[PDB]
DNA sequence: ATATATCGATGTATATATCTGACACGTGCCTGGAGACTAGGGAGTAATCCCCTTGGCGGTTAAAACGCGGGGGACAGCGCGTACGTGCGTTTAAGCGGTGCTAGAGCTGTCTACGACCAATTGAGCGGCCTCGGCACCGGGATTCTGATATATATATATATATA
DNA sequence: TATATATATATATATATCAGAATCCCGGTGCCGAGGCCGCTCAATTGGTCGTAGACAGCTCTAGCACCGCTTAAACGCACGTACGCGCTGTCCCCCGCGTTTTAACCGCCAAGGGGATTACTCCCTAGTCTCCAGGCACGTGTCAGATATATACATCGATATAT
């Protein structure tokens, strides 16, 4: 027979559920670790970094990017659906004042 | 040989969660964000307290500038909570003197 | 000496954000402005943050510069070091 | 003899808060009630908080508290969400809520 | 003879383009003032008020009102809509981070 | 010895204000709102004026009061005072 | 004799700004340099300032600067928009700024 | 009979105007926005100097604690533009001792 | 049958006097800024060390990348009632201008309680080590949902049947 | 031969049922992080001295409140028309769920070495005090850019008569 295959957005609901409940870091260590580096080496050449200095850029950088999701929902979500598009991100970002 | 002499709110945090809670303990992440959580409400109540002095031509900060600052800063509930819990404190230190 | 890192910020990493944000559907031109919007913001705390470590003379950028980069910016972090 | 804070009736430090209002430059001349309003204030507001804490972890059976313990019970309150609305707390979570349009429609 | 009758939205078009040039405070200062001295006699009864104190008052809460209508029109004009709606006022207010 | 005082804030007033705001059509429940919204940011400033006010041991309310109060709320007013 | 804003070039006071450094009680010791490098830094921020509404005061044909031309060259500029990201002027007005969609079919 | 003294930077303002602007006057209520704008750059980067000294254990504003100030306040050009305005003065202020 | 050029009409901005109230400028003075000497303490310079960061190697392994089938959501289009703009007449209420008055704000003199400061001392707080119990991990059972499916169930139809 | 009623049968749909993954929960083991004890050390406490900032009153002066009247501009309500938001439908495409493959992150161990923290010396840089004197601020007066009134050229918006 057919194997037993979910429909398109319970699986979804399943990750919110379970994502929602857990703490641990989503972005994987190391190659944020990397894009921290690439990016610091552009102001000061030749430098180190603690790592709690990495734990810390992670927890910040993943709180704003998930707070700005949960906003970017919430846009998508008022226009009368639910697939989050990037003009929603730019209209949140343009509500919270971050488009300069 | 120790390296420094660190300053913490740790013990006291401690003997406030063991009158709240006389059987529940507390992880050092847990603390230590607690910490931070004390000295940011006493670095936003102090800047409150120096700008209230600043702002009356005053040269000084009594308890009628923190209890102004905390009535501006928290709010709903907690103001008047903590205006009488620190009313009761200042009136229990100046009968025991 | 180095690459184009920001294709590390993978696909699925930022599914697990938005999925902790909260949504269902997800389109496909999400992940190169989520990496657009992550580099921008990382470009303004790791600056404050360098500048900091620039005022004291050291090299090692410390928690305690993250911290008070991004309460500068009013992302104030309880946590690391306070 | 006795400390100050013994004195006040209090478990944070009044000696030290009147050192950090003294030498963190606020004002010139540091008052003598000050630091146990001071004190006071901070030792509601820390108790206020690990009520709702201890609570948290007891309604997720645990017997230590750790930060999302501590995120649940600074989000699911309001008046301390109005208070620490711009920060963020390390290894703590999101609060578990999801839209009514993104369920499944039954 | 028909008199002649403008279509709906060139006016407001004129209006738009009229008060986003002048610079005067478009709510009266009477009513204004009665609502300030209601809001202000519930803190503290017998209190008094400057003239200075009464138009900051309105000078604030009419940029305030004016950052709000600009939100809630991107929000409108987000939903493919030209009519701002009370939606769009909670959405706006959502996610400046104004609700309580 | 008052009346209902947040009627006074007219229906024309709530459409020229919104059209310094750039807005083309009006639905009609956003005066009710816009009233509350009002409402509710007055009774922030204003409190937080009047307690300013109240530690002074002062019996009126300043210019700079309000200056102060909208500058602890994020809304930094240049002009009166200062 | 020689005043120290006439000294170090600059027209802003270097006294009043070190009394204000002194008196304002943000450090305990305030250096000799700290003032003059204020003052300086000042003085630039307020000369761009008035170099930008001294041209939108010319472009509407006033040769007085009001608050509108002031609100006009703070928020056509991007660097000084950005700085007075939250600062309200007051009696100064609104961008002309409208929208495309608003804007009637041809 | 005057009443009290207003200290105010108007004339340093209106100095500063004519040397930008020699045929421009100004308004009185534009010279109250500007007295409140050089307030508060002012009151900004002293309270930054003030905090950039205390996290480093020093107890001196020094001309580095400004520049650090003004670079961590001032955004894109105008960081670099103030850095070297207030450079130039300090380097004028030392020559001219 | 629909796009196009007139043309009546309405609002906008321009020219010019005027008169005016707000801004630029002269004057005293008194207040804070500047010169000089003291004295002291914060901060830079030099050597140490050890602590933590960086770089490298191996290895299993969890997770990202790619591809494919398909289902559900986004987008476009049509229809339509409704809700809002626009205009008109009227009436209310805000704006303005005096006028009293009186309550509250600012200055001033004084003097009194209170906070800074110094030295000694000791009791509280912090670093280091141990030891133990709460949490992490793994395996099995129950549960709790989700998805596909057979069952019966209401509905349209074609022919049998009754009436004229 | 024409008209009207009923009902078995075929068909598209609501519903109980059964199987399949995912997750919770219970228990056993172990493991590592937190609580408790002990030594050191440093900073809070207490007493006495002294400067000074803030409270009390009292005076005065100023500006905020209440009142009245004229004017006239703006709001309020009613009517009408039209453009737009909502809703339904069709479709088409584009994410999603799942499986296989590969690969790069995690963990752990080891070596080098660079820099952060410490301690001491000194030196130069800043607070304090005095004392003089120039700068800035309040006040009064000239004067000139700007608001308002009347008239007018012109942009522009919509209703319409005409051409292909």
């Amino acid at each position: 027979k057919k194997p037993h295959r979910y429909r398109p957005g319970t699986v979804a609901l399943r990750e919110i559920r379970r994502y929602q409940k857990s703490t641990e870091l989503l972005i994987r260590k190391l190659p944020f670790q990397r894009l921290v580096r690439e990016i610091a080496q552009d102001f000061k050449t030749d430098l180190r970094f603690q790592s709690s200095a990495v734990m810390a850029l992670q927890e910040a950088s993943e709180a704003y990017l998930v707070g700005l999701f949960e906003d970017t929902n919430l846009c998508a979500i008022h226009a009368k659906r639910v697939t989050i598009m990037p003009k929603d991100i730019q209209l949140a970002r343009r509500i919270r004042g971050e488009r300069a | 040989k120790k390296r420094k002499r660190k300053e913490s709110y740790a013990i006291y945090i401690y003997k406030v969660l063991k009158q709240v809670h006389p059987d529940t303990g507390i992880s050092s992440k847990a603390m230590s964000i607690m910490n931070s959580f004390v000295n940011d409400i006493f670095e936003r109540i102090a800047a409150e307290a120096s700008r209230l002095a600043h702002y009356n031509k005053r040269s000084t900060i009594t308890s009628r500038e923190i209890q102004t600052a905390v009535r501006l800063l928290l709010p709903g509930e907690l103001a008047k909570h903590a205006v009488s819990e620190g009313t009761k404190a200042v009136t229990k230190y100046t009968s025991s003197k | 000496v180095l690459r184009d890192n920001i294709q590390g910020i993978t696909k699925p990493a930022i599914r697990r954000l938005a999925r902790r944000g909260g949504v269902k559907r997800i389109s496909g031109l999400i992940y190169e402005e989520t990496r657009g919007v992550l580099k921008v913001f990382l470009e303004n705390v790791i600056r404050d943050a360098v500048t900091y470590t620039e005022h004291a003379k050291r090299k090692t950028v410390t928690a305690m510069d993250v911290v008070y980069a991004l309460k500068r910016q009013g992302r104030t972090l309880y946590g690391f070091g306070g | 003899a006795k400390s100050r804070s013994n004195r006040a009736g209090l478990q944070f430090p009044v000696g030290r808060i009147h050192r950090l209002l003294r030498k963190g430059n606020y004002a010139e001349r540091v008052g003598a009630g000050a630091p146990v309003y001071l004190a006071a204030v901070m030792e509601y507001l820390a108790a206020e908080v690990l009520e709702l804490a201890g609570n948290a972890a007891r309604d997720n059976k645990k017997t230590r508290i750790i930060p999302r313990h501590l995120q649940l019970a600074i989000r699911n309150d309001e008046e301390l969400n109005k208070l620490l609305s711009g920060v963020t707390i390390a290894q703590g979570g999101v609060l578990p809520n999801i839209q009514a349009v993104l369920l499944p429609k039954k």
